[PDB]
C-alpha cells in the first residue's frame, strides 16, 4: 500500500509541477496579437 | 489485530507525508522539472524579440 | 437595550441599516436624472 | 474612501440596531445577532459561563463606528466630487501608473505593514488589555489572559 | 443634566441632517465650493463641538 | 626626539632600524624584524589597524578594571563583577541592571541587544570609513573637528607629542588586555583578585610556583 | 572636505529647503481647503516654522512679528527644558530609584522645612545635595538675574568656551538676539546654511510640541491629581479603563442589562 502511495505522489507532483512551470514560461505572450 | 494498515486517516500530517520516501519523491520530481525549466528561460524570453528589462511583460 | 438616557432616540436606530440600499437606489436615481448619457 | 465609509456605517448602524433589540432573558444565538457575538469573543461585557453581564461597550463601539463613518464619508465625497481628478502631477507621492511595477509594489508593501500592525493589535488584546474569551478555560469558559502562545514552527506549519 | 444632554443630542442630530443634505449641494454647484466655504467649515466645527460635548455629558447621565 | 634619525629605538644603544622606517610616524621605535611592513600599502594598513586596536584596548582595559574595583571596594553591587562573566548576567532572573539598581537599564533580551548593536555599530563604522554627519573628507585616523571639541591638539608639535603619548598608552593597554585574557584563563579569577593575592604573599602567589609544576601531567 | 554629510551612505543628504521656505512651503491647511492667497502678507515664508497660521490678525507688521518670534523662541526653549525635567525624574523614581519629590508639582513643597533634594547624576551616582531652601533660592535668583540681564544688555564678561576658546568681552558684538552662535555653539553644527535652516525648523517644531505638552501637563495635574508619568503608565496599562471619560464619572455605573 505504501508503494501505491509513493507512485501516486510521484505522478501527482509530476503533473502539478508541469502545470506550474508551464504557466510560468511566458504564457501571456502566446497570443495572435499584433 | 487481524490485519495491518497504514493507519493515517484523521491524523493531521504535513502534506500527508508519513514517510521520508514520499518526501523524497515529491522533492526529486519537483527539482527535476524545475531544473529542466530553468535552462530554457533565456531562449523562451528571446522569442518575443525583446529584452527582459523593467518594461517587460503584458502591460496595459 | 439602549441606556435610559438614549431611550427617546430608539426610533432613529430602528431605521438606520437600510441606508446602504438607499445609497444604491440613489445612484440609480442620479443616473436616471442625468438621463443615462 | 466613500465605500470604506459605507462599510463602517453599516458596522456601526447594525451594532446599534442589535444592541437596542437585545433582551437578557434569552441567549445571544436565540435573538438573531451576528455582530454582538464578535465582541463577546473579545471578552467585552461577558462573564463566567458565557452570560452577558454588561451592554455599554457594544454601544460605545457602535457610536465610534458611526462617527468615524461620518468622517470617512465626508472625505470620500470631497475626493470624488471636487478633489483633483488625476493626482499624478500635483501629488507625485500618491500618484501612480497601473503599469509602473515599482509603485504598485510599494503600495502593496505599505498596506502589508498596516495589516501586520492590525494583527499585532489583535495580539496585544489577548495579552495585556484584559484578554479574550476562552471557552476551554478550567472551571467553565471565562475571559482569560494568554501568557504562553504557541509559536512552534511545527505547530504553525501543521 | 439629563435634559441638557438630550437637547445636545437633538442638536447634534439636526446639525448632522443639515450637513448631510447641504454638503453635496454646495460641492456639486459650479463655483459654489469656492465661495461658500465658511458655512461648511462652521458647520463641520459645530458638528465636532457637539459630538465632543455629547461625549463629555454622557459620563454624567450613564 | 620621537622623530627623525635621533629617535629612541626599541633595543637601546644597539640601534639598527630598517630602511623603510625613517621615523615619520608616531611610535616608530624601529622594530620590524619580520619584514611585514616592507610594502608601503601594507604599512599604512598596519598603522591604521594598530591605532584602532590601541584605542579599543584602552577602553576595554578601563571597562574591565572599573566594575570589579567598585564591587570589591563595596561601593556597588553587580550580578557578576568579573570581566569574563559580565556577559552572562542577561541570563539571570533579574536581567541586567546597570550598577545594580533596577531603574537604570533593566535589559532583558539578548536578541534586541544583538540587533541594536549590529545596526548602530555598522552605521558608525561606515561613517568612520566613508564619512558621515561629522565630516566627509577628514583624516582617516585623526579626523578632529567634531571629535576634538576642546582643542588640545592644535599646535603641530603638540599634536605629534599627543600622538606619541596616545600610541604608547594604547600599546600598554593592548599588552595589559592580553595579560587579562590569558591570566584569567589560567587562574579563573579577576585581575584585581589576582593582584590582591600576589600582594598578599608575593613569593607564594605567583605563576611559576603555583601553576608551572602542574603544567605537564597534572591538573591545574 | 566638509563638516556635514548624509546619515545613510554616499550622497544621502538631499536637503529640501523649498518645503519649509518660499512660496511652495507647506501651510497649516491642505491645498484643497485654503488657497495661498488667504495667507497674511507679512508671513512671506522667511522665518523658520512659518506655516502661515495667523487667524486673529496678530502680525500687524515686521516689528510685531519679530518681537513675537523672540518671545516664541524663548518660550519654546523653556518648554523643552521643562517638559524633559518634569517627565524624567518621575519615571526614574517610579521605576525604582530613590528620588524625593519626583512629581513636578511637589518638588517645591519637598524642601519646605528641612527637606533636601537628592540629585541623580544618571547613571553613576545619586548625590545628597545639602543646599537649604534659602541658599537655593538666593543662588538661583542671582544666577538667573545675571544671565537675563546679560541677555537684554547684548553684552557679557570674558571667559572660555570649547570650540571658540578664550573670548573677551568683544565676541558679543554682531551676535544675534536669538541665534547668537559662537560660544553657545561649541560643536559647530551651525556651519552650513541649509543645515542651519533645517535645524531651526526642527527646533521650532519641537518647541511648539513641548509647549503643548506642558500645557497638557498642567491641565492633567489640575484635573487628575497625579504626575504625568502616572497618567501615561496607567493609560498604557488600561486604555479603555483609565481615561478622561472614566475619570470624570465620580461614581460607578450600574450594569446595563
Ligand atoms: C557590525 C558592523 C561592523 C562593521 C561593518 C565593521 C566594519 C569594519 N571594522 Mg569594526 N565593524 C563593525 C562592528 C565592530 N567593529 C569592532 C571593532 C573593530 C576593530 C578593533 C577593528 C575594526 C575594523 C573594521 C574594518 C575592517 C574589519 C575586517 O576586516 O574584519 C575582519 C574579520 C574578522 C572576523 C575578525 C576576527 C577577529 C580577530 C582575528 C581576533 C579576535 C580575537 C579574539 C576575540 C580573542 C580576544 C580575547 C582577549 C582579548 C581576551 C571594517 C570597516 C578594523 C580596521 O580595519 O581598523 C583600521 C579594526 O582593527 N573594527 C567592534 C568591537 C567588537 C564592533 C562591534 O561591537
Ligand atoms: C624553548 C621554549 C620553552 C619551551 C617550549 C618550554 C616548554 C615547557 N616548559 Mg619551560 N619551556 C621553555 C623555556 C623555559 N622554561 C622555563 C621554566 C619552566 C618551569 C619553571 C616550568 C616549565 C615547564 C614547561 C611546560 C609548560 C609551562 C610553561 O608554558 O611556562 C614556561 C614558559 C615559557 C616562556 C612546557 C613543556 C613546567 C613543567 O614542565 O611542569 C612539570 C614548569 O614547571 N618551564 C624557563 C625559565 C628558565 C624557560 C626560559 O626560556
Ligand atoms: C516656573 C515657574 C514655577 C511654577 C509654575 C511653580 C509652580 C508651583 N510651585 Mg514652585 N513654581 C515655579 C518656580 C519656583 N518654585 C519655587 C519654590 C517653591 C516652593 C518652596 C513651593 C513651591 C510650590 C509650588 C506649587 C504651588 C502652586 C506650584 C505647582 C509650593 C507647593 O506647596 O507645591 C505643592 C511650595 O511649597 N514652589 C522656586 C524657588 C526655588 C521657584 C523659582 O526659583
Ligand atoms: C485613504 C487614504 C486617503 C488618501 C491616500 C488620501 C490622499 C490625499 N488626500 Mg484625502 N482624505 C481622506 C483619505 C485619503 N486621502 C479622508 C478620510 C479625508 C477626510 C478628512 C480626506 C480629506 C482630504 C482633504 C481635506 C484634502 C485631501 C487631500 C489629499 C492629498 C494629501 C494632501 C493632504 O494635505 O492631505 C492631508 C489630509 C488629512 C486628512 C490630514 C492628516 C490626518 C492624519 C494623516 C490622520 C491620522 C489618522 C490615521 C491614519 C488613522 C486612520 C484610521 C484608519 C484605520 C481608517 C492626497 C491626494 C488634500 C489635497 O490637497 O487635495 C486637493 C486636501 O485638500 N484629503
Ligand atoms: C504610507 C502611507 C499610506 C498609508 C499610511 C496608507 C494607509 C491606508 N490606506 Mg492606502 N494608499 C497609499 C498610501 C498609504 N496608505 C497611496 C499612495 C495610495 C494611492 C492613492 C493608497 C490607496 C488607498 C486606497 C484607494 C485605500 C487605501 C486605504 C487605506 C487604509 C486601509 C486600512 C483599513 O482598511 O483598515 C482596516 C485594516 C486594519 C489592519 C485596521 C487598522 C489597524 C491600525 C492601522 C494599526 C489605511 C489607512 C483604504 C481605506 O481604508 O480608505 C479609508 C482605501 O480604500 N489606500
Ligand atoms: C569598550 C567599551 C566598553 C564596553 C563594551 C563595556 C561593556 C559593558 N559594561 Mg563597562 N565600562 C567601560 C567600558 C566598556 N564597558 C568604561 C570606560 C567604564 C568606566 C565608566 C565602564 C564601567 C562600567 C560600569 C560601572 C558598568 C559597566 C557595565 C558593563 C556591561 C553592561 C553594559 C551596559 O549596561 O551599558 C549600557 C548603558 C550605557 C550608559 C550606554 C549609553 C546610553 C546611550 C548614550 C543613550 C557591559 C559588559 C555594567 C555591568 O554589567 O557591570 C558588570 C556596569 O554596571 N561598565
Ligand atoms: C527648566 C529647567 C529645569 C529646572 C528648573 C529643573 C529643576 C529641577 N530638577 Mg530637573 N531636569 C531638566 C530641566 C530642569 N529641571 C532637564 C533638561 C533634565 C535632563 C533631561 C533634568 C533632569 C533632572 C534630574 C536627573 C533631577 C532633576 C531634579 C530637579 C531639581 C534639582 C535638584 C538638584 O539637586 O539639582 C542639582 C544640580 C546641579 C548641581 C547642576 C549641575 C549642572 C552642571 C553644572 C551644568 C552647567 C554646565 C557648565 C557649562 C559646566 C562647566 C564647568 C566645568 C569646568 C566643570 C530641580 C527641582 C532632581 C530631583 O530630584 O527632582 C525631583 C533630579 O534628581 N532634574
Ligand atoms: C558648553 C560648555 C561650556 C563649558 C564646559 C565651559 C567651561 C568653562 N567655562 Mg565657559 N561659557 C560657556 C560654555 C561653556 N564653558 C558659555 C555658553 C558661556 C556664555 C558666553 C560661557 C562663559 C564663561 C565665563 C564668563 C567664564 C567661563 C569660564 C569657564 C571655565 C571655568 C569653570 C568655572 O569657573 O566654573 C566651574 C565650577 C570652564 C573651562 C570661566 C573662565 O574662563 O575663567 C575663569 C569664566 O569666567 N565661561
Ligand atoms: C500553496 C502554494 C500553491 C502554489 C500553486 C499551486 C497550484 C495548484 C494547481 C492545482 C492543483 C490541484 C490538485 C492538487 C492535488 C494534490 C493535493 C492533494 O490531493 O492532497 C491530498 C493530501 C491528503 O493527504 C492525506 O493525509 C492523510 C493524513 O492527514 C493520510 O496520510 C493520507 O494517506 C494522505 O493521502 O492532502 C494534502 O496534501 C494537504 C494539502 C494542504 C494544502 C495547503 C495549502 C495552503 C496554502 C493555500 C491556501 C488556500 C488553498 C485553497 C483553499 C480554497 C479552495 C476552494
Ligand atoms: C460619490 C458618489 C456616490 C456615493 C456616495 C457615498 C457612498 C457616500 C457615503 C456617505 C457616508 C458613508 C456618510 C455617512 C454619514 C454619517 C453620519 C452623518 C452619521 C451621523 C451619526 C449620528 C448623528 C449619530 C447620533 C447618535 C449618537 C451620537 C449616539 C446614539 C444615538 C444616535 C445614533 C442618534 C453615489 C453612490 C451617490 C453615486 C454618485 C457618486
Ligand atoms: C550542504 C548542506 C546544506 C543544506 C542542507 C540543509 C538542510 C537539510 C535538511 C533536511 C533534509 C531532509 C528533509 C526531511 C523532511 C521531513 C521528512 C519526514 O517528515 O519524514
Amino acid at each position: 500500500m505504501l508503494t501505491l502511495k509513493i507512485f501516486v505522489y510521484t505522478v501527482v507532483t509530476f503533473f502539478v509541477s508541469l502545470f506550474i512551470f508551464g504557466f510560468l514560461s511566458n504564457d501571456p505572450g502566446r497570443n495572435p496579437g499584433q | 489485530l487481524v490485519d495491518d494498515r497504514l493507519a493515517g486517516e484523521g491524523t493531521g500530517k504535513i502534506l500527508g507525508i508519513n514517510d521520508p520516501s514520499l518526501f523524497w519523491a515529491i522533492t526529486i520530481v519537483f527539482t527535476i522539472v524545475w531544473g529542466v525549466f530553468y535552462v530554457s528561460t533565456r531562449e523562451i524570453d528571446a522569442a518575443s524579440d525583446r529584452e527582459n528589462d523593467d518594461d517587460f511583460g503584458l502591460t496595459l | 437595550k439602549l441606556p435610559e438616557a438614549y431611550a427617546p432616540f430608539d426610533p432613529i436606530v430602528d431605521v438606520l441599516p437600510v441606508i446602504p440600499v438607499l445609497f444604491l437606489l440613489l445612484a440609480l436615481v442620479w443616473q436616471a436624472s442625468v438621463s443615462f448619457r | 474612501v466613500a465605500h470604506a465609509g459605507l462599510i463602517v456605517f453599516w458596522a456601526g448602524a447594525m451594532n446599534l440596531f442589535e444592541v437596542a433589540h437585545f433582551v437578557p432573558e434569552k441567549p445571544m444565538y436565540e435573538q438573531g445577532l451576528i455582530l454582538l457575538p464578535h465582541l463577546a469573543t473579545l471578552g467585552y461585557g461577558v462573564g463566567p459561563g458565557g452570560e452577558v453581564i454588561d451592554t455599554y461597550p457594544y454601544f460605545v463601539s457602535g457610536v465610534l463606528h458611526l462617527i468615524s463613518s461620518a468622517v470617512l464619508g465626508f472625505g470620500g465625497v470631497y475626493h470624488s466630487l471636487v478633489g483633483p481628478e488625476t493626482l499624478e502631477e500635483s501629488f507625485p507621492f500618491f500618484g501612480y501608473v497601473w503599469k509602473d511595477k515599482n509603485k504598485m509594489t510599494t503600495i502593496l508593501g505599505i498596506h502589508l505593514i498596516v495589516l501586520g500592525l492590525g494583527a499585532w493589535l489583535l495580539v496585544w488584546k489577548a495579552m495585556y488589555f484584559g484578554g479574550i474569551y476562552d471557552t476551554w478555560a478550567p472551571g467553565g469558559g471565562d475571559v482569560r489572559i494568554i501568557t504562553n502562545p504557541t509559536v512552534s514552527p511545527g505547530v504553525i506549519f501543521g | 443634566m439629563l435634559l441638557i444632554f438630550q437637547l445636545a443630542l437633538f442638536a447634534f442630530i439636526v446639525v448632522s441632517f443639515l450637513l448631510v443634505v447641504g454638503v453635496p449641494v454646495v460641492l456639486a454647484t459650479p463655483e459654489g465650493w469656492a465661495e461658500n466655504k465658511g458655512t461648511v467649515f462652521s458647520g463641520i466645527g459645530i458638528w465636532f463641538l457637539l459630538v465632543f460635548l455629547v461625549g463629555i455629558l454622557n459620563s454624567f447621565v450613564v | 626626539e620621537w622623530y627623525g634619525p635621533n629617535r629612541p629605538q626599541f633595543l637601546g644603544p644597539f640601534s639598527n632600524p630598517p630602511s623603510y622606517l625613517k621615523g615619520e610616524f608616531p611610535g616608530d621605535y624601529g622594530w620590524d624584524t619580520a619584514g611585514l611592513s616592507a610594502d608601503p600599502e601594507t604599512f599604512a594598513r598596519y598603522r591604521e589597524l594598530e591605532v584602532i586596536h590601541a584605542r579599543w584596548a584602552m577602553l576595554g582595559a578601563l571597562g574591565c578594571v572599573t566594575p570589579e574595583l567598585l564591587q570589591r571596594n563595596g561601593v556597588a553591587n553587580f550580578g557578576e563583577a568579573v570581566w569574563f562573566k559580565a556577559g552572562a548576567q542577561i541570563f539571570q532572573e533579574g536581567g541586567l541592571d546597570y550598577l545594580g539598581n533596577p531603574s537604570l537599564i533593566h535589559a532583558q533580551s539578548i536578541v534586541a541587544i544583538l540587533l541594536t548593536q549590529l545596526v548602530l555599530m555598522g552605521l558608525i563604522e561606515g561613517y568612520r570609513v566613508n564619512g558621515g554627519p561629522a565630516g566627509e573628507g577628514l583624516d582617516a585616523l585623526y579626523p578632529g573637528e567634531a571629535f576634538d571639541p576642546l582643542g588640545l591638539a592644535d599646535d603641530p608639535d603638540t599634536f605629534a607629542e599627543l600622538k606619541v603619548k596616545e600610541l604608547k598608552n594604547g600599546r600598554l593597554a593592548m599588552v595589559s588586555m592580553l595579560g587579562f585574557g590569558v591570566q584569567g584563563l589560567i587562574t579563573r579569577k579577576g585581575p584585581i583578585e589576582n593582584l590582591a593575592d600576589h600582594l598578599a604573599a608575593p613569593d607564594a602567589t605567583n605563576f611559576w610556583v603555583d601553576y608551572a609544576p602542574k603544567s605537564a601531567g597534572i591538573g591545574y | 572636505v566638509s563638516r556635514s554629510g548624509g546619515w545613510l551612505g554616499s550622497d544621502s543628504q538631499n536637503i529640501n529647503l523649498d518645503k519649509w521656505y518660499g512660496p511652495d512651503r507647506v501651510l497649516y491647511l491642505p491645498g484643497g481647503l485654503l488657497a495661498r492667497d488667504e495667507i497674511n502678507p507679512v508671513l512671506n515664508g522667511t522665518l523658520p516654522g512659518d506655516y502661515g497660521y495667523d487667524p486673529l490678525g496678530l502680525a500687524k507688521d515686521a516689528e510685531t512679528l519679530a518681537k513675537y518670534r523672540a518671545n516664541e523662541l524663548l518660550h519654546a526653549r523653556w518648554a523643552m527644558l521643562a517638559a524633559a525635567g518634569a517627565i524624567i525624574p518621575e519615571g526614574l523614581a517610579a521605576n525604582g530609584a530613590d528620588v524625593k519629590g519626583a512629581t513636578w508639582f511637589e518638588t517645591g513643597a519637598a524642601m519646605l522645612n528641612g527637606g533636601t533634594l537628592n540629585w541623580f547624576a544618571v547613571p553613576f551616582v545619586n548625590f545628597n545635595n545639602p543646599l537649604p531652601l534659602f541658599a537655593v533660592v538666593a543662588i538661583n535668583v542671582a544666577l538667573m538675574a545675571a544671565a537675563e540681564n546679560y541677555r537684554r544688555t547684548e553684552d557679557g564678561p570674558a571667559g572660555y568656551a570649547p570650540g571658540v576658546g578664550k573670548f573677551d568681552e568683544s565676541v558679543y558684538s554682531n551676535m544675534d538676539n536669538l541665534y547668537p552662535g559662537g560660544p553657545f555653539d561649541p560643536l559647530g553644527l551651525a556651519d552650513d546654511p541649509e543645515v542651519l535652516a533645517e535645524l531651526k525648523v526642527k527646533e521650532i517644531k519641537n518647541g511648539r510640541l513641548a509647549m503643548v505638552s506642558f500645557l497638557g501637563f498642567a491641565v492633567q495635574a489640575a484635573v487628575t491629581g497625579e504626575g504625568p508619568y502616572a497618567n501615561w503608565s496607567k493609560h498604557v496599562a488600561d486604555p479603555f479603563g483609565y481615561n478622561l471619560l472614566t475619570i470624570l464619572s465620580s461614581e460607578d455605573r450600574a450594569a446595563v442589562l
